[PDB]
């Protein structure tokens, strides 16, 4: 039997970072 | 267990199966999903190319082990 | 009408650069007047790691006709590589690549250009389409080993 | 341009070879351009097409593939390369990018091969090539079994 | 339109890491907060657009860069 778990990015976006100062 | 396949589409889907049921229900599952078919893909574990009769037991796999998709292909 | 062609190169161009497989390069050239020749791409294959070619970054053109998607491109390194199934010409023979083949027109160019970077260390020896390279590769491992470093290390970035 | 050297290269035959002359080799030589290869091979394939056992015709067909190869080989700028990637492509032994049609018969340009092979001028690199695809399987090579082993033997020389 | 665009930074290891950044900054200030990030030194890697090396006075603007472009960064060290 399968089953679906979950679809997601095979890189995701780690930490986001603003350098807008 | 759980298993990733890891495609080149950028995307990972993740499934859960038995130790000890073929991949073949996998291949054909994640084929499914996509869209895509079997002819024109191919799949491999650390480097080996799997084949349909193969279970996560034999081939040694563990849980949240990742398969690799891949466009079937021959040089000439 | 072949604007086609046009419409599906510059969404090939915008998802790659959001999301191309590391070391590779795939870029379009200009014409003269400075705009966009998306019918014409420079692009560079990094060896795989774990294989004789790691290391080497291979320099690789990508020629689209106006009926792409329907039709494949044509791939030349350049300069030529030293490769079994590589024509003298540096033509990369690949069934992914013949429009009478393998080729789709789904195929994306990341897909293209991971599947030459396959191609680099499994070859066609039955199959060859170059004199050369099946010849060292068939008679001399050794030597083939040895110039499959060499050109690496030749073209490492 | 003499008419029966061009009548002959459009139509070859032993008989149209020997009627040329005991000039022949020099004549098909100057007639052919020894700067493209793709000209070369062309023109040895068909001069080696009338080879025969026969000592006359053996050595007319020998005696032009030394004229016709000396002339190119001289040529500091002539690619021996092209020419034997380019021979084996007409021989069918070697896929081609522009998708060339392979002639039948591989006996004569076997033979002639085993003769050129052995001369001095034939650049001595390309053996190990032409000892690879010869040795590679291939149907039209398994039909000519005696000139085929004869020219690996040749080739497997000292 | 905007003053400001993303970009992200892929590793070797498949890592991401993202940044809003103006149009006219020079890109030393994302490759140190990267090096900040990861603990590095900016000797010990390099970045990449389009197969380019980015200098530390390049710009976004200057290199023709879009949202959501991603910078490919290369560690430089070699065993022996």
């Amino acid at each position: 039997d399968i089953q679906f778990v979950s679809e997601g990015p095979l890189r995701p976006v780690l930490e986001y970072i603003d350098l807008v100062s | 267990i759980n298993l990733k396949v890891a495609g080149q589409d950028g995307s990972v889907v993740q499934f859960k199966i038995k130790r000890h049921t073929p991949l073949s229900k996998l291949m054909k599952a994640y084929c499914e999903r996509q869209g895509l078919s079997m002819r024109q893909i191919r799949f491999r574990f650390d480097g080996q190319p799997i084949n349909e009769t193969d279970t996560p037991a034999q081939l040694e796999m563990e849980d949240e082990d990742t398969i690799d998709v891949f466009q079937q292909q021959t040089g000439g | 009408m072949s604007g086609i062609a046009l419409s599906r190169l510059a969404q090939e161009r915008r998802a790659w650069r959001k999301d191309h497989p590391f070391g590779f390069v795939a870029v379009p050239t200009k014409n003269p007047d400075g705009t966009m020749n998306l019918m014409n791409w420079e692009c560079a294959i990094p060896g795989k790691k774990g294989t004789p070619w790691e290391g080497g970054l291979f320099k690789l053109r990508m020629l689209f006709k106006d009926d792409y998607p329907s039709s494949p491109p044509k791939c030349k390194f350049e300069p030529p590589l030293f490769h079994p199934n590589v024509y003298p010409s540096g033509t990369v023979c690949l069934s992914i690549l013949e429009e009478d083949k393998d080729w789709r027109p789904a195929i994306t160019i990341k897909q293209i250009l991971l599947g030459i970077q396959e191609l680099l260390n499994e070859p066609n020896i039955q199959d060859p389409a170059q004199a050369e390279a099946y010849t060292i590769y068939c008679q001399n491992r050794v030597e083939y080993e040895k110039r499959v470093r060499a050109q690496a290390k030749k073209f490492a970035p | 341009p003499p008419a029966d050297v061009s009548t002959f290269l459009a139509f070859p035959s032993p008989e149209k070879l020997l009627r040329l002359g005991p000039k022949s080799s020099v004549l098909i030589a100057q007639q052919t351009d020894t700067s493209d290869p793709e000209k070369v091979v062309s023109a040895f394939l068909k001069v080696s097409s009338v080879f025969k056992d026969e000592a006359t015709v053996r050595m007319a067909v020998q005696d032009a593939v030394d004229a016709l190869m000396q002339k190119a080989f001289n040529s500091s700028s002539f690619n021996s390369n092209t020419f034997l990637t380019r021979l084996l492509v007409h021989m069918g032994l070697l896929k081609s990018e522009d998708k060339v049609k392979a002639i039948a018969n591989l006996y004569g340009p076997l033979m002639a091969l085993n003769h050129m092979v052995q001369q001095d001028y034939f650049p001595k690199a390309l053996a190990p090539l032409l000892l690879a695809f010869v040795t590679k399987p291939n149907s039209a090579l398994e039909s000519c079994s005696f000139a085929r082993h004869s020219l690996l033997q040749t080739l497997y020389k000292v």
